[PDB]
């Protein structure tokens, strides 16, 4: 039943975060990096709408023509960042499927389901990732104060756009470790 | 009852299995095989385990047949008989509950539902002692029965197992034998081999056995 | 000396292992280089080292010194993240050929070496790649010229990409090994 | 000659494995081994490489007492003698004679001095062509076999193994026990350890047995 199919999906997540307690320590470290590197990824992205709204005269006409000048220079730049954001995700997501695999195998070797396998380190993944999203939309501003002490918030619509790749690596990148996993067999 | 049809062996990459496969079983039937160490009995049974596809002749899969069946349909058949392993597949670091409601777990039923079957199950092995444990508090052959109730969990329809006493001495190895004679006792369709039938032949059994991929170097043996 | 024999050959297997996953080691060395282009990218910045602003932008100096000075750490940070992640995933596989070897009884330095080559190579080679991609971008930018190619700071720049290597190797490799012990 | 001196090892479960135990070792001498149905002897042969530390007891290995865990001297020490696993650590993605070299690596001698040695054991063994792909599709004694050569190499001070030919037939068990017995017509001090010793009754040599625990249930049948 869809009902159970989400029971199934719910206990998923119980056991998720249950693993994501799990490791409370090294789950806490890896958080902590996991947050990190979003942190680290996502000031580049943040820079782009500072410099949007940033927005004598002998540097006036240099500034007027600076228009769509470093417009590529930052549209290329976040996409590139944004390929390591997918490959730290699949290296932690397969560094952690590959423990237990043993636990795995004798799983297979009752029976099994894709799902019954998939959502337990899909949710994982899509949880870390929001986390550490978040994280970011919050220390933005921190930031800006931190600055503009010597500063802005998040606007509701980049507020929420904030999640979506989070949500993203966590449909995908971890679905990318998928076929490494599941093929391997 | 359920039949086989003259399938041959083969992983000629590696190389061919046996001549041919053919045998009709009766439901609660009990059996036995052995033979030089050459026997790919293993691969016999991996072969069984549909391990992979036939790769010669037929079998007549009880209702169904082996080749050509879904790999989605895999899982449901994966779930349709249990097995065991001469290797103590049990999984450490759980309770001996939490190995043995792993099935359970994939079943999916509620979890006092469940907790119900477990119990019979500890004492159907008479397995009562302490439903959760740590794997190496227990006893070796403790740990050995301890896999023979996961694979007594579910009430299956068939078990198969493997090469059992893979270690157990004789007193400890026909304790065991009669584990599994109990087992049948319930009547139960199910059948391991062996490379010693000293034992086995203790055992009034059909025992049939081959030799070097032959189809059959042994006979019924009724 | 035999020691010197050992380092060979553990780069000869580290080679290999280069060559080895091939497509998912040239994927592997595009992380790496790619993990330097932002690191380096963001590492080196400093361009200049409305005229009503000229004689305010003095202190604008003092102002930018701190501004990215920590971020230099941050990218470190994560880049030690990565190497040890790559490391241990490297290192995880094979294990039972570890245990093999221990199990013959092995020597700390043969597990060692194997993989701190293994890991200090990466870290190296993608800082080179990040030297020639500093100015490869610059002058496509330019059309003060766009192009770095400095000496010591050039020298520098595979320095730390060696340095990182090693330091993230210990890390991992302690602890695998105490996960071993 | 060797000797050894009453030990005992609590798991730290408490499970004490031996209450104690002591033993002469006559230099070059040969010992079967084989106790209670389900004993730790598999405990007792991992005491026996002291994969963990002494515990309560007394030994002196030859020259050396086992006392002092110098973790340094392991590798200083853990090259000394060889062993093999009842489950055979079969190495796979070598050849039989790159998995047969690993020895080699870490000896570090030149490797042409290495090749006349390693034909030297698979002469040793008369072992060529277990099956298809080398260590991979292999025949299971003779992979057995392989493994024995393993251990074979670095012409080991003294030599041991575990339930060896666990999983073989009779008449393999058999050969692979005279291999054994060839072994030893190398004059090597070479232990051996057992689940039964149906066979090992032809095996007119020493045999012990303990108490599941206890020093001895059983003494030499000199």
């Amino acid at each position: 039943s869809f009902s159970a199919y989400l029971e199934s999906h719910r206990a998923s997540l119980v056991d998720s975060l249950r693993r994501l307690f799990g490791h409370p320590f090294g789950s806490f470290f890896t958080c902590l990096v996991m947050g990190i590197t979003l942190s680290l990824p996502m000031g580049l992205s943040l820079l782009l709408n500072n410099v949007e709204r940033l927005g004598d005269l002998v540097w006036v006409e240099r500034l007027s023509a600076i228009l769509k000048l470093g417009e590529r220079f930052v549209f290329g730049l976040t996409i590139l960042l944004v390929l390591t954001l997918l490959l730290v995700v699949g290296n932690t997501i397969r560094l952690h499927i590959e423990n237990r695999r043993n636990e795995i195998e004798v799983i297979k070797l009752v029976g099994g389901t894709d799902g019954y396998v998939r959502r337990p380190f899909l949710y994982m993944g899509a949880l870390y990732g929001l986390g550490a999203g978040i994280l970011s939309w919050a220390l933005l501003a921190y930031s800006l104060n931190w600055l503009n002490g010597s500063l802005q918030g998040v606007p509701l619509d980049d507020g929420l756009s904030l999640t979506v790749g989070a949500v993203l690596l966590g449909w995908v990148g971890a679905w990318l470790a998928v076929a490494r996993h599941l093929r391997e067999l | 009852m359920i039949r086989f049809e003259q399938v041959g062996k083969r992983y000629p990459n590696g190389h061919v299995g046996l001549h041919e496969v053919s045998f009709r079983v009766h439901r609660g039937e009990i059996l036995f095989v052995t033979g030089h160490s050459g026997a790919g009995k293993s691969t016999l049974l991996r072969l069984i385990l549909a391990m992979e596809r036939p790769t010669s002749g037929k079998l007549l899969l009880g209702g169904q047949d082996l080749g050509r069946i879904t790999t989605a349909q895999i899982p449901f058949l994966r779930r349709q008989i249990g097995v065991v392993f001469q290797n103590h597949q049990l999984l450490t670091d759980r309770t001996v509950a939490d190995n043995i409601a792993l099935p359970l777990q994939i079943l999916g039923m509620p979890k006092p539902e469940i907790a119900k079957r477990v119990a019979s199950a500890l004492e159907r092995v008479n397995l009562k002692e302490k439903g959760e444990a740590l794997p190496s508090d227990l006893s070796t052959g403790q740990q050995q029965r301890v896999g023979i109730a996961r694979a007594i969990v579910h009430q299956p329809a068939l078990l198969l197992a493997d090469e059992p006493t893979g270690n157990l001495d004789p007193r400890l190895a026909s304790e065991i034998m009669g584990v599994f004679e109990d087992i049948n006792r319930l009547g139960t369709t199910v059948l391991i081999a062996s490379h010693d039938l000293a034992l086995i032949a203790r055992m009034r059994h059909r025992m049939l056995t081959l030799q070097r991929g032959r189809i059959i170097a042994d006979r019924e043996d009724e």
